[PDB]
RNA sequence: GGCCAUGGAAGUCGGAAUCCGCUAAGGAGUGUGUAACAACUCACCGGCCGAAUGAACUAGCCCUGAAAAUGGAUGGCGCUCA
């Protein structure tokens, strides 16, 4: 269960450099302790800065703009497998940016055995145009007048024994 | 080594062969087929001296 | 890249022969050999040019270019199936004497 | 990928009345009725009209989608079996030993009796499936005509006859003897 | 002796085949993989050899 | 029926070659067939339908790779949208 955070940090000011540049990252983390931890993890992949020589300036939750609008998200990924490092791009249907990332973490765990530690989120983009959708497993839900049944419904029973024959209509 | 100015004669004695464009295409048919032998065709092998006038070397627009 | 160049040469020579001569009628064949076609153009050295190719290319490559040579337009719905072209200009009788000449049949 | 929905359209000719109830297809045509149970597949049926039927798979994976056009083809084969019939022609192929084939009836059952195959003293008997008609062609020498409404039974009887005539302990590239299916068509040309 | 028309009919079922190189399977000539599980559906195939 | 080999080899036994001409189409030929041709089949181009298609690679689970001796061990039962 994740949240999207805006984390802003900078190098500690010096008499040489008293206003270092402020860098922001959007972090998908379960809580604010991991959000500031993940921030320093990525700054040390790019900038000559450390947690000992730096400073966290702001941590803020980024809420969904239209949390009850159904969207299609494209997520660009860079994950590590048992053998190498790979770039990937996948698409998810959800109403929040965070909920697509939660589906993403479940999805790469299941099909590629990629743990949380092995995944970098390069970019999450809401696809405005139906022509922006490249993947067929989410494009099939953008067809006009979409209808489908749910055959073979299995009902969960509170009791061990039922006195009537089971059914699966729905 | 031939032509011996008679490679057109070989084309105009074999006048009934290549159903080409304008007579000179008949000469190229003997040019192509005689390359499969390999002799003193102007010093080397054909598919070369052929390809000179094929693009346009000296002058054989014989009527 | 070669095909688009050979396509360009095909439309180049398609319009080169269109203005040089004029007027053409129905010209369809079937079960016609390669040596069968060589016979017609053997006697038709210069009085006619056996323009050849296919269908789908010819229709659109001219239909889109109905600006420099419009006139045709509604003429395109005529091009169905195995149809060649014999680019020439003589008379309704003077061409069928030299073209219809060779016939190969079968039971 | 779990395709949301996949469809196929059956086409019912004018004189044919398909009839489907609980995945039990009963196809009726001028030539008769054929029935087939499909309870081993998860498909649903919709009658578009009297001449067309939609066959649908909902939320099916690759193999479960693959099982849809085969349902279509089986019902289409049923339709053409009750509107055109099926006919397999077999030619008798032998280099030296003529194959003596008779249509015998023993114990109230029809059998195809192959004798002298590759000179063997053994008599081969193939049971003729119900609904399958055998005939020795008069217009052709060494030809057997297997006909019937059901394509599956006709082709399987033909295969039985072909399989009982397999060559053992020889170079089968050289010893090409046997009974082979030469033509697979319909009763109505 | 078999007439050439009948010898082509026979050769379909006896000769026109491909063979798996690891487990010796009679495969269709156009087959790209062996249908047997024991060899792992290998693509290492070769045509059935002919009399000569 | 290209040259040379060859009893013969004409595309389809074998060697230098791998060209040309017409073509939108065609290889001095991908096969079956001949003592040899012929024959048909393909290479490529046509007509037809009409919206997708082919190739290489990466890594998840599964399978092949995977052979030992008393009967037997994910602890056992058993489990397959587990
Ligand atoms: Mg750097
Ligand atoms: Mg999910
Ligand atoms: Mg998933
Ligand atoms: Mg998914
Ligand atoms: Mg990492
Ligand atoms: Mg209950
Ligand atoms: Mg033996
Ligand atoms: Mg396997
Ligand atoms: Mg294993
Ligand atoms: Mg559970
Ligand atoms: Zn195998």
């Amino acid at each position: 269960r994740l949240n999207e955070y805006q984390v802003i940090g900078r190098n500690l000011p010096t008499e040489s450099v008293p206003e270092p540049k402020l860098f922001r990252m959007r972090i998908f983390a379960p809580n604010t302790v991991v959000a500031k931890s993940r921030y320093w993890y990525f700054l040390q992949k790019l900038h000559k800065v450390k947690k000992a020589s730096g400073e966290i300036v702001s941590v803020n939750i980024i809420s969904e703009a239209k949390p009850t609008k159904v969207k299609t998200f494209g997520i660009w990924l860079r994950y590590e497998s048992r053998s190498g490092i790979h770039n990937m791009y996948k698409e998810y249907r959800d109403v929040t940016r965070v909920g697509a990332v939660e589906t993403m973490y479940q999805d790469l765990a299941a099909r590629h055995r990629a743990r949380f530690r092995s995944i970098h989120i390069l970019k999450v983009v809401e696809l405005e145009k139906t022509d922006d959708v490249k993947r067929q497993y989410v494009k099939q839900f953008l067809t006009k007048d979409l209808k489908f049944p749910l055959p073979h419904r299995v009902q969960k029973s509170k009791k061990l024994f039922q006195a009537t024959a089971p059914t699966t209509f729905y | 080594n031939i032509p011996l100015d008679e490679i057109f004669e070989i084309a105009r004695k074999m006048q009934h062969k290549s159903f080409g464009k304008n007579l000179a295409s008949v000469s190229k048919e003997i040019l192509g087929t005689a390359q499969s032998v390999g002799c003193r065709v102007d010093g080397k092998n054909p598919h070369d001296i052929i390809d000179a006038i094929n693009a346009g070397e000296i002058d054989v627009p014989e009527n | 890249g070669g095909a688009r160049e050979k396509k360009v040469q095909y439309f180049s020579k398609l319009r080169e022969l269109l203005e040089e001569y004029k007027s053409i009628f129905v010209v369809g064949v079937d079960n016609v050999s390669s040596q069968q076609m060589h016979e017609i153009r053997k006697a038709l050295r210069g009085d006619a040019v056996v323009l050849m190719g296919k269908n789908t290319m010819v229709r659109r490559a001219i239909r889109g270019f109905l600006s420099e040579l419009p006139e045709f337009e509604k003429l395109l719905p005529f091009i169905k199936g195995n149809v060649g072209f014999i680019f020439t200009n003589g008379d309704l009788k003077s061409i069928r004497d030299i073209v219809v000449s060779n016939v190969v049949a079968a039971p | 990928m779990k395709y949301i929905q996949t469809d196929q359209i059956l086409d019912i000719p004018e004189g044919v009345t398909v009839d489907i109830k609980a995945r039990v297809v009963k196809v009726t045509g001028p030539r008769g009725e054929l029935t087939k149970d499909l309870k081993h597949i998860d498909v649903t049926f919709n009658k578009i009209n009297n001449r067309a039927i939609k066959i649908t798979v909902h939320n099916g994976d690759r193999k479960h989608v693959a099982a849809l056009r085969t349902v279509k083809s089986l019902i289409a084969n049923l339709i053409t079996g009750v509107t055109k019939g099926y006919k397999y022609k077999m030619r008798f192929v032998y280099a030296h030993f003529p194959i003596n084939v008779n249509i015998i009836k023993k114990d109230g059952q029809d059998y195809v009796e192959i004798r002298n195959f590759l000179g063997e003293k053994r008599v081969r008997e193939v049971k003729i499936h119900e609904g399958v008609t055998m005939e020795i062609s008069s217009t052709q020498k060494d030809e057997l005509i297997v006909s019937g409404n059901s394509l599956e039974a006709v082709s399987q009887n033909a295969a039985d006859i072909q399989q009982i005539c397999r060559v053992r302990n020889k170079d089968i590239r050289k010893f090409l003897d046997g009974i082979y299916v030469s033509e697979r068509g319909t009763i109505v040309e | 002796m078999i007439e050439p028309s009948l010898k082509a009919l026979a050769s379909k079922y006896n000769c026109e085949k491909s063979i798996c190189r690891k487990c010796y399977a009679r495969l269709p000539p156009r087959a790209t993989n062996c249908r047997k599980r024991k060899c792992g559906h290998t693509n290492q195939l070769r045509p059935k050899k002919k009399l000569k």
